[PDB]
C-alpha cells in the first residue's frame, strides 16, 4: 500500500462544511439552516477528514472498519439514552424486512416515484385495502453475472379510494391495528434491500474500497469508483438506522484520502435516495452533477 | 383527487417517517 496524499489542505468554506451531510428535501430544506443541523454537518466534515487522513496512512484496511468508523461518529452525535442507540448500532439481520413509509420527511419521493422513466403499473393486493394501482419503480443490481433486486418503491395512485377507505379501516380495527398495517404496508412505501443479500454485498463494497485506496487511478476513474462505493453502500442499506449518513461518510472519507474535497450534495438531492431510485451506471454518470460544484 | 400521499390526512394510525424493521413472514 502506498501513501496517498490525505485531505486537502484548501478546504470548503464553513458555509458549505455545515452542509456535509445535510438532507435537503426539495421540500423542506428548512432544518438544513438550524443551528443543530449545521454543528452536525461541520463535525461529520471534520470527521470525514479524520478517517480521511487514516484511510491515506494505511490504518483503516477494509470497507468495514470505515463503515465502523462512520458509525461510531453516527452514534457519537445521539442525545445520551437515546432509546434508537441500538438500531443506529447494529446491522440488518437476515431474519428480517425493513420498510420507510413515504409519509413525511419523504414527500417529495412520491412523484419521483409516480414520474420515473423506469416505473411499473402494478396492482398491489393488499388484505386491508383490496387491490390498488401502484406506481413501482424496482431498483436492481447486478453483480457476478447475476441480478440482485435492491429497494422496491411503490406509490398508491387512486387516493380518494384510500382516504375512504382509510377512515372506514381504522374505526373497526382500532387505531392500533390500524397503525401496526400501516408502519409496514403503507400504500407508499420503500420495503429495502432483503437483509439476506448483505454478506455478497458487503464482500463487493470491500472489493470496492480496495479498488478505491488504489494510488494509480485518475481523477476520474477515483470519483467514479467513489459514486459507485456510495450507490452500493446507500442502497444495500446495511444497517438499521443511520446508513445514508453512513454510506455518505464513508464516500467523503475515501475521496478525502485523496485530496479531493467534495462539495455537499445540491439543494433538492438527497443522495441515497437518488442512489435507490437509480441503476449503479446511471447513478455513477450523474453523481458529479448531483455535487454543488458552482462556485 | 388528492395528491399522492395526501389520502392520511388527520389519521391516528399514520405511519411514523422513518426505517422500520419487522420479522420475516
Amino acid at each position: 500500500f502506498r501513501a496517498l496524499p490525505g485531505p486537502s489542505q484548501r478546504q470548503l468554506e464553513v458555509y458549505d462544511q455545515c452542509l456535509i451531510g445535510a438532507a435537503r428535501w426539495p421540500d423542506d430544506s428548512s432544518k438544513s439552516n438550524t443551528p443543530e443541523n449545521r454543528a452536525y454537518c461541520q463535525s461529520m466534515y471534520n470527521s470525514i477528514r479524520s478517517a480521511g487522513d487514516e484511510i491515506s496512512r494505511g490504518g483503516i484496511t477494509s470497507f468495514e472498519e470505515l463503515w465502523g468508523r462512520a458509525t461510531e461518529w453516527r452514534l457519537s452525535k445521539l442525545q445520551r439514552g437515546e432509546p434508537l442507540y441500538s438500531a443506529f448500532a447494529s446491522e440488518r439481520t437476515s431474519d428480517t424486512d425493513a420498510v420507510t413509509p413515504l409519509v413525511k420527511p419523504y414527500k417529495s419521493v412520491l412523484a419521483r416515484v409516480v414520474d420515473h422513466e423506469d416505473a411499473h403499473d402494478e396492482i398491489m393486493q393488499d388484505n386491508l385495502f383490496g387491490d390498488l394501482n401502484v406506481k413501482v419503480y424496482r431498483q436492481t443490481a447486478y453483480l457476478h453475472g447475476n441480478v440482485i433486486p435492491l429497494n422496491t418503491f411503490r406509490v398508491a395512485t387512486d387516493t380518494e379510494y384510500l382516504r375512504d377507505r382509510v377512515a372506514h379501516l381504522r374505526t373497526e380495527l382500532g387505531a392500533k391495528a390500524l397503525k401496526q398495517h400501516l408502519q409496514r404496508y403503507n400504500p407508499d412505501r420503500i420495503d429495502h434491500t432483503n437483509a439476506s443479500y448483505l454478506p455478497i454485498i458487503k464482500d463487493h463494497l470491500n472489493d470496492l474500497y480496495r479498488q478505491a485506496i488504489s494510488s494509480d487511478l485518475s481523477q476520474a476513474e477515483l470519483i467514479s469508483l467513489i459514486a459507485r462505493t456510495h450507490w452500493w453502500a446507500a442502497s444495500a442499506m446495511p444497517d438499521q438506522r443511520g446508513s445514508a449518513a453512513k454510506a455518505e461518510f464513508a464516500a467523503r472519507a475515501i475521496a478525502s484520502a485523496h485530496g479531493i474535497e467534495l462539495p455537499p450534495f445540491r439543494n433538492g438531492n438527497v443522495s441515497d435516495i437518488e442512489a435507490m431510485l437509480s441503476g449503479e451506471e446511471e447513478f455513477v454518470e450523474k453523481y458529479r452533477s448531483l455535487l454543488d460544484s458552482d462556485c | 383527487a388528492p395528491k399522492f400521499g395526501d389520502w392520511d390526512e388527520n389519521n391516528p394510525s399514520s405511519a411514523d417517517g422513518y426505517t422500520h424493521i419487522f420479522n420475516k413472514v
